[PDB]
């Protein structure tokens, strides 16, 4: 029922790994000698990269929890939060319990609204996406895989390293028994170029849906991005290159009339700061 | 046990230097000998963490053979003296274990400076990983 | 018997090996575009007189394959072991070297590998609002790297270069049937000359769909019906390639189908001589 | 097409046997012969011994011309009954000297079959005639072309307009458990479901009284409720079917939900090889009627007792994911005497094929072999593709050695040295070595191999390096290392080292054979 | 009738690795049945350019009632909530469960800007397609890297994580290795010289949307970013097919991007065609 | 069950060394900038090991306020090879004994493992502090 199209707010920018960044994926593919904890690297270049699933998942899981806490007062702002209660469905094996975290993936519980009509009003699944039997609300954001910036390509050409091997150890409290290991993590300070496209489907609710994306990002700068994380290995920081609106009249004609917002030297918390009405003011003229 | 480390090593060392070039045989021989290479390195300790700088040095230009550069001069320089620096930093009981591992690769490195770059170093790098892989299977890592 | 072979080097995967009637309907719909309406009925009168084409047959890197005659089955015991008497009969295609031998009833050899592979690809149907799947199967002929499909032509060359060689350049860019909006029937064309020696005798194998007027001698029967401009054609009893007629010219049956023009169905035989056993 | 799931195929395979008896019993009454004059009748192929009068040959041309013209209108040349006869002498039966007269008299008769199968519809005379009839359409189930208005709505949905001859085969598809035989009677009778080429067949139900002049009785030789005036014609048929919660025949979508491990439909189609060369060994009508009846009763009667779960002394242990249930979920679609086609739960059809072959190898005294071509297809798959792929997996396992089973769709090099389908004895030791060390039973793995199901995919990745390059020995150390890191150095000692005996024999390396033995263990777990 | 065939060629650059699958590594990409090279179907690229151009019209069902007829007979939205074909709403063809825009006849499909180009069956009419989206295979540079020992697929293991207990639930996805090159070919058919213009503007509009969206696969997790690099525009006139004498109109777009080809070069490169029509 | 979120108390500051420091014979350094640095694991795994030892002596004073301290006696599983028993240090990592409560609701009640995080078999309770480099 009624899917439309008005443009695509494109968020261009650069992810700056302030602390060592770690993602991790498979190893030993026709290969013997490694450190056995390698960050995912694409095969054509052999350089590390931030995936889209590792960024869309961590922007999601930091925005289930914000909703899970303020579930009580947002039923008036957003309908279909009255189907839910704060908590997990884990103590009793139900795919639809009274609580919020309702869908069993394999053995874990992830909030996904079961219908198109239920997910249309839900703040989480209207943005990040949903699924079900026969109803299936699809997403709006396309989080794309982030690769190193023009500069950090050349530091792989000039000879500078990009991955470091940190040795961590475990210690018994009694016999001081050293239990060591090694990690491959991204060198601290490397910088990946991300891009997050927001498919504007309804002009009624994009202001309260861009603000939710900049809420999940502003939590991610205080939390970590994948990896061991609680011991420093995350600490990621968004550096916005350009917001661009990419309207509907752009795609037919080809005129460079796409609305460009000013995000030169601003924090992710400064966009959502009082001035979000002023940064995206000229988007209101196009609706 | 260690009595196999005395006989099988002295059976293999005259076969080692007599095939000093890395392009000896692309057939079943270089894999059949490579199990015997790790067979007398089994009874020795042969820790890999000192070799991790050498193998990552072999790793970082293995992509650079693959349309990165056509020059393995700067890499194979760095592999020769660091492998001499292996006994050149680490001595002791691990030195008698690492002297026997020195005498196989050092005849093959000197080929690789004047060798082809797409060829004859892949024939080394395949003999590189044959030594490591069986060594994990006989009980060492 | 020097035959103008027409090689069809495929780009995308064919829906089928084109039957002889799939080609002539494809060629007639080409000439109704690149030559107007009156040249197609002129094309039909040319095939009535002398001109004949054949069904399409595969080829695998110049090794041109041809249909096995049904002349070999009643006396395959007179040819040549029981395992050989079945695997030689089970076959469907013979090589250009081995097709000439079975016309003379010589011992021969089947090919070892067939060039094409009829694979079935699953596709999906997605609604635009909810991205909800709706699977359906689909299957098509998938050809190899060198290989492809060809067919034959024997007749006056002023009818060839005037009609067919334009049509096989227009049909290189719209397919020979199938879902040719998914790039299925498309190809590129090159023409050649090809020679098959026929022993002079009154029996003949047909290299196209026979649709006989009198009953043939030994025939592998075939039921198919086409689709002209969204209108179903009735199922007709063609004979498959490699059946034996004696002095039969075949025919074409025009059909009504409620179109503005009449619609012909190619069933003119393509006789090459054969030696039959006693029966 | 994708209609009529398995109540309909099981109806066709008994509908074909009705036409097979409606001709043979027509020859016996019209010529004055009893049922002793049938030598055999199994699998769409019969043989009747009769007299040589001028009077009978007038009758046999009437039987043949009336059968074929029925088989042309009712089926648009999809089925043909090629009847041939040949006069013999009395001395032609027994062997004379050292020359088998009865074989060469059978070669005079089988060649008249081979010519008649070529001239496929000769006795029609309206065969190649053309008459364009207004507005025909085709059936959605079986694809027969009928005029419009004859297409009537179905028994499933009133939306689709199926053949009239399909609704008689869906209604018969429900009356299969409620059945005790058929009654052969005249065409214009009440209560006849299906018509043959000479007569009509009334169902003789569970509770009911038999009607007609001749009564076909399935799977029993005793005239239980049959009148004294009637003729008793016993036919056997392989008839096992898993009953649903109702009183009826199972579905495609019931068998695979109740399978072991993941859900899939396990089709097998196998046949006895070199059997036509075997029946030429016989040299008298006493000898051929026996050999065509003991071979007949295996796939008719004794295949039921295998699926019921018997004969452990004769069979032994088979490659089996779990021990045999009390009520197994197996649907015998067709089993003819030389041939069979059995669907079921896809990890019991896997168990059954080694259980049929083992019992067949002791029914025969080790002399004849099977060639079973196993496929594994999803429930959402039309049957005309399932029979198409499995019969091609059959001829894959037929042209190679005729004593070999196809198990899984498996990738091979383009050399020709590597043949796909497993030999029977060669496979059942690959189960004895590889399976009880990586598999324990009932869809679970051995100790401390759980949370390492990624390993067995990686171990089947190293098999995919052997296929792009057979000459490479990259698979030898990657086998040894991956067992080292995971701590599993004890498993697979045959794969860690090269075999110098296998190189000189020009046979596949032991990493080539491991694909099919791993996948069955892997697919039996949820994977 | 027939006038000529504007054949578009060029390159598809799968900038981010893409995945299609066969449903038979848990989700393997499609490959050839013989060589094993992955490819893009013609259907996965015709239907994807159909979905993206369908939605844009869906927004403009009002404003295109004077440029195109047969959009006054539509209202925006689906017809899923009432299983009623050719109702007032736009997506009015239920194939199995999916509701797709397909026009039902000829004389409304001739004016509808999707079904005119991409084609529509309906009942009693069957207006065929006008474009022919031929398959895309890897460039001979990448066919050779297949022979040069490089792997052209790579498994990415994604995981699914419990919110409270932070358990791990992995899965595998075999994608095409990022950075690859596919060579595509889209063969338009010039049936009517009246609306000759708009079908090339409405096809390149769908590629402006496909370059910002994804091309199949997971996509929103990052597996699209297909990019179009054009190499040749042609015309192949009706004069060419009769004789074969090579006088076809060629437009050079060797370094032209898909937004630099719509208006930046569309009056420029197709200036030579407009005199011949 | 029921993970929630009210905010994130941020503790900034500056570690000072009045006497010379060592980490680990070079002190490990930031590669891109060359400077030495105190890691995250050496500051979170050091506070845990000076708090699991502090809780070990006091299992009578905290047990009235914290549940799931009654499930352990103050001790060590180093002599007796048992996973979960009366002794307080329960996880053998490979060879070392670190106190990790093996469940969510044990770690929800534990004073250590509600703060420095806790693994488990199908429980895996996650931490509440994140200590950066
Ligand atoms: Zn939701
Ligand atoms: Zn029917
Ligand atoms: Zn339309
Ligand atoms: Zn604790």
């Amino acid at each position: 029922m009624d899917r439309r199209f008005y443009g695509k707010i494109v968020i261009k920018g650069k992810i700056k790994a302030v602390t060592g960044l770690h993602i991790g994926s498979q190893r030993d593919i026709s290969e013997i000698g490694g450190i056995a904890n390698p960050v995912i690297k694409d095969p054509h270049t052999g350089l590390p990269y931030i995936p889209g699933s590792s960024l869309k998942g961590r922007l999601r899981s930091l925005f289930e929890i914000l909703v899970n806490s303020r579930l009580g007062e947002w039923r008036e702002k957003y309908p279909s939060l009255a189907n839910y209660s704060p908590g997990s469905c884990r103590p009793d094996n139900q795919e639809n319990c009274g609580k919020f975290f309702n869908r069993k993936i394999n053995r874990g519980w992830i909030h996904v609204c079961p219908d198109y009509e239920t997910a249309l009003a839900c703040p989480v699944c209207r943005l990040f996406g949903a699924s079900g039997k026969e109803s299936n609300f699809p997403s709006r954001i396309i989080v794309r895989d982030a690769f190193l910036t023009k500069e950090w390509e050349e530091k792989w050409r000039a000879g500078e390293a990009i991955t470091e091997a940190k040795i961590e150890v475990g210690i018994d409290r009694v016999t001081s028994q050293a239990n060591p290991r090694t990690n491959e993590r991204v060198v601290a300070g490397a910088e990946f170029e991300f891009e997050i496209i927001y498919n504007v489907e309804n002009t009624t609710h994009w202001r309260d849906d861009i603000k939710n994306l900049l809420t999940a990002m502003a939590l991610l700068e205080d939390s970590y991005l994948g990896g061991s994380g609680s011991r420093g290995y995350g600490k990621v920081k968004f550096i916005f290159d350009s917001f661009e609106f990419r309207p509907l009249d752009y795609y037919r004609t080809g005129k460079d009339e796409d609305i460009v917002s000013i995000d030169a030297r601003e924090k992710s918390v400064s966009d959502i700061l009082s001035g979000f009405d002023s940064l995206f003011s000229e988007v209101e003229g196009k609706l | 046990k260690g009595k196999q480390w005395e006989a099988i090593q002295p059976y293999f060392d005259n076969v080692v230097r007599e095939a000093k070039n890395f392009l000896e045989w692309s057939p079943n021989k270089r894999l059949a000998n490579a199990v015997t290479v790790a067979a007398y390195l089994t009874s020795q300790g042969l820790k890999t963490n000192q070799v991790r700088k050498i193998l990552d040095m072999a790793r970082t230009t293995e992509l650079k053979v693959k349309r990165g550069e056509g020059d393995i001069k700067d890499d194979l320089v760095k592999m020769r003296y660091l492998l001499a620096y292996t006994v050149g930093k680490a001595t002791g009981q691990s030195k008698y274990s690492l002297d026997a591992f020195h005498r196989i690769l050092d005849p093959m490195l000197e080929v690789l400076m004047g060798s082809p770059k797409k060829e004859n170093f892949e024939k080394f790098y395949d003999f590189l990983q044959a030594v490591v892989a069986y060594h994990k299977f006989f009980g060492g890592g | 018997p020097k035959f103008i072979a027409v090689k069809l080097i495929p780009k995308g995967p064919f829906r089928d090996i084109p039957r002889a009637d799939t080609l002539f309907g494809a060629i007639g719909n080409a000439i109704s575009a690149i030559h107007g309406q009156s040249a197609v009925e002129e094309l039909v009168d040319a095939f009535v007189g002398g001109a004949r084409i054949s069904s399409a047959f595969p080829y695998s890197g110049d090794t041109y394959y041809l249909p096995k005659p049904l002349s070999v089955e009643p006396a395959l015991e007179g040819i040549l072991r029981y395992t050989t008497a079945k695997r030689l009969r089970k076959a469907k295609y013979l090589d250009l070297k081995n097709f000439e031998l079975a016309l003379r009833l010589r011992p021969f050899t089947i090919p070892e590998e067939i060039p094409y592979a009829r694979v079935d690809v699953p596709r999906v149907v997605l609604d635009r609002v909810t991205q909800d799947s709706s699977i359906y199967f689909w299957e098509e002929i998938r050809f190899r790297e060198k290989s492809g499909v060809y067919f034959l032509y024997s007749g006056p060359r002023e009818v060839f270069d005037g009609y067919i060689a334009p049509a096989m350049r227009f049909l290189g860019d719209t397919g020979i049937g199938g879902k040719s909006t998914w790039g299925a029937g498309l190809f590129e064309v090159e023409f050649h000359e090809m020679k098959i020696d026929a022993p002079g005798s009154e029996y003949s194998v047909t290299l196209s769909n026979a649709l006989p007027t009198k009953t043939p001698v030994l025939w592998r029967l075939l039921r198919k019906g086409g689709w002209s401009f969204g209108r179903r054609k009735p199922r007709m009893t063609f004979i498959a390639e490699g059946s034996i007629v004696k002095n039969d010219p075949g025919g074409m049956e025009r059909l009504e189908l409620g179109l503005s023009h009449e619609v012909y169905v190619y069933g003119l035989t393509f006789p090459l001589g054969v030696e039959l056993p006693e029966g | 097409s994708g209609k009529g799931t398995l109540k309909y195929l099981r109806a066709r395979s008994a509908y074909l046997e009705l036409i097979g008896w409606d001709v043979v019993l027509e020859i016996l009454s019209r010529l004055g012969l009893t049922r002793a004059n049938v030598v055999f009748n199994a699998g769409g192929h019969f043989m009747i011994i009769a007299q040589n009068t001028p009077d009978a040959v007038k009758e046999l041309e009437e039987i043949r011309a009336k059968a074929v013209e029925w088989l042309y209108r009712e089926f648009e040349s999809d089925l043909y009954l090629a009847i041939e006869w040949e006069p013999v002498s009395g001395r032609e039966f027994g062997r004379e000297g050292g020359k088998n007269l009865f074989a060469e008299a059978r070669k005079r008769l089988k060649h008249k079959l081979t010519v008649r199968k070529l001239k496929r519809f000769g006795e029609i005379k309206g065969l190649f005639e053309h008459g364009h009839t207004e507005r025909l359409a085709e059936c959605p189930v079986c694809g027969r072309e009928l005029p419009e208005g004859k297409l009537e709505p179905s028994a499933s949905d009133p939306e689709t307009k199926v053949c009239p001859t399909c609704n008689r085969l869906v209604s018969l598809g429900g009356n299969l458990p409620k059945l005790l035989g058929f009654g052969r009677t005249a065409k214009n009778d009440a209560g006849v479901l299906v018509e043959g080429p000479f007569s009509g067949f009334v169902p003789y139900l569970q509770g009911g009284r038999p009607v007609g002049e001749q009564i076909l009785v399935k799977n029993t030789l005793n005239p239980g409720e049959i009148p004294e005036s009637a003729q008793f014609v016993p036919y056997f048929v392989a008839d096992y079917f898993k009953k649903d919660p109702k009183g009826g025949v199972a579905t495609f979508e019931e068998l695979s939900m109740a399978s072991t491990g993941t859900r899939r439909l396990g089709v097998m189609k196998g046949d006895v090889d070199r059997l036509g060369e075997f029946f030429s060994s016989m040299d008298s009508p006493s000898k051929l009627a026996t050999a065509s009846r003991f071979m007949d009763y295996f796939f008719k009667g004794y295949i039921g007792a295998i699926i019921e779960g018997k004969f452990g002394y004769i069979i032994g242990d088979v490659p089996s994911l779990r021990d045999w249930p009390e009520e197994p979920d197996i649907v015998v679609v067709y089993a003819g005497g030389d041939d069979f086609f059995i669907v079921g739960a896809w990890d019991q059809i896997f168990e059954l094929a080694f259980r049929v072959r083992r019992a067949f190898n002791a029914y025969t005294g080790g002399k004849l072999t099977l060639s079973v071509g196993l496929g594994y297809f999803d429930e959402r798959t039309p049957i005309y593709r399932m029979a198409d792929v499995v019969s091609e997996r059959l001829d894959t396992a037929k042209d190679e050695g005729r004593n070999r089973v196809f198990v899984v769709g498996r990738s091979r090099p383009l050399d020709g040295k590597h043949k796909l389908s497993y030999e029977w004895n060669h496979y059942e030791e690959l189960w004895r070595t590889y399976a009880p060390r990586i598999y324990a039973g009932n869809g679970r793995l051995k100790g401390k191999l759980e949370s390492k199901k990624g390993l067995l995919w990686k171990l089947l990745e190293i098999r995919e390096l052997y296929v792009r390059d057979p000459n490479d020995v990259r698979w030898a150390y990657l086998t040894a290392y991956l067992l080292g890191r995971h701590g599993l150095s004890d498993l697979f000692p045959e794969l860690v080292g090269i075999d110098t005996k296998a190189v000189e024999r020009k046979e596949p390396q032991p990493v080539y054979w491991v694909d099919g033995v791993l996948k069955i263990v892997l697919m039996a777990v949820r994977r």
